C-alpha cells in the first residue's frame, strides 16, 4: 500500500509500505528519499505523535493516509 | 437529539474527509479514537515566529449542535503567549461571538497560527506576558523561543 508524508516546505513524499511496518522503518524510507536522519524526524498522524516501536496498523494508518513530518532542532 | 447530532456528525465527517483528500501544511488533526466529537490536532510553530521548530498539541471538542455553535479548542502543550493561558484557553473571536458555520476546524487552526505570528496584546489572558510584548519585544521573543525549546520540541 502507499502512504504520503507532508513536509514543512509543502512537498509531499510518497512511500511504499505494509501495515506491519514500524515507525522506524518509515523513518528509514524517508532518509532514503530526502536524506533527513531518523533521529531528527518527528512524524504526526491526524493529531497524534507517532513513536518508535509501534506499527502503522497500531495507529490505524491506512491505504493513502497522510502523515506530517517535522524536524527536531 | 437524533437529527441535531446527525447533522453535526455529517459535518464533522465532511471536514475530516476534506482533510484526508487535501492535507494542509499548517496543521494535522483527527479523532482521538471512536468518538468523532473528540479530536486532537497539532500546529507547527510558524517559521517566522519565535515558536519556529515547535510542535503544539491541542484538543478539539465539538458541541452537539455543531456547526451552529463553535468547537472548544484548547492547547495541551505549554506556550508563552498573551492570548493563551496556563490551562490552554485561547482568546480568539471566531471561537466565541464571531463564530460562523462557514468556518472549519482547519481555518480556525490557521487563524490560531496567525495569533502566534501577530499576538493581540490589548485582549490579554496573561497580562504579564502582554506587558512584556508591549514594552520589550526582544525579551518576549527570547522567552517564547525558550518555552518552545522546553515544551514543544
Amino acid at each position: 500500500m502507499q502512504i504520503f508524508v507532508k513536509t514543512l516546505t509543502g512537498k509531499t513524499i510518497t512511500l511504499e509500505v505494509e501495515p506491519s511496518d514500524t515507525i522506524e522503518n518509515v523513518k528509514a524510507k524517508i532518509q532514503d528519499k530526502e536524506g533527513i536522519p531518523p533521529d531528527q524526524q518527528r512524524l504526526i498522524f491526524a493529531g497524534k505523535q507517532l513513536e518508535d516501536g509501534r506499527t502503522l496498523s497500531d495507529y490505524n494508518i491506512q491505504k493513502e493516509s497522510t502523515l506530517h513530518l517535522v524536524l527536531r532542532l | 437529539g437524533s437529527h441535531m447530532l446527525e447533522m453535526a456528525l455529517k459535518r464533522i465527517q465532511k471536514e475530516l474527509s476534506d482533510l484526508q483528500r487535501d492535507p494542509p501544511a499548517h496543521c494535522s488533526a483527527g479523532p482521538v479514537g471512536d468518538d468523532l466529537f473528540h479530536w486532537q490536532a497539532t500546529i507547527m510553530g510558524p517559521p517566522d515566529s519565535a515558536y519556529q521548530g515547535g510542535v503544539f498539541f491541542l484538543t478539539v471538542h465539538f458541541p452537539t449542535d455543531y456547526p451552529f455553535k463553535p468547537p472548544k479548542i484548547a492547547f495541551t502543550t505549554k506556550i508563552y503567549h498573551p492570548n493563551i493561558n496556563s490551562n490552554g484557553s485561547i482568546c480568539l473571536d471566531i471561537l466565541r461571538s464571531q463564530w460562523s458555520p462557514a468556518l472549519t476546524v482547519s481555518k480556525v487552526l490557521l487563524s490560531i497560527c496567525s495569533l502566534l505570528c501577530d499576538p493581540n496584546p490589548d485582549d490579554p489572558l496573561v497580562p504579564d506576558i502582554a506587558q512584556i510584548y508591549k514594552s520589550d519585544k526582544e525579551k518576549y521573543n527570547r522567552h517564547a523561543r525558550e518555552w518552545t525549546q522546553k515544551y514543544a520540541m
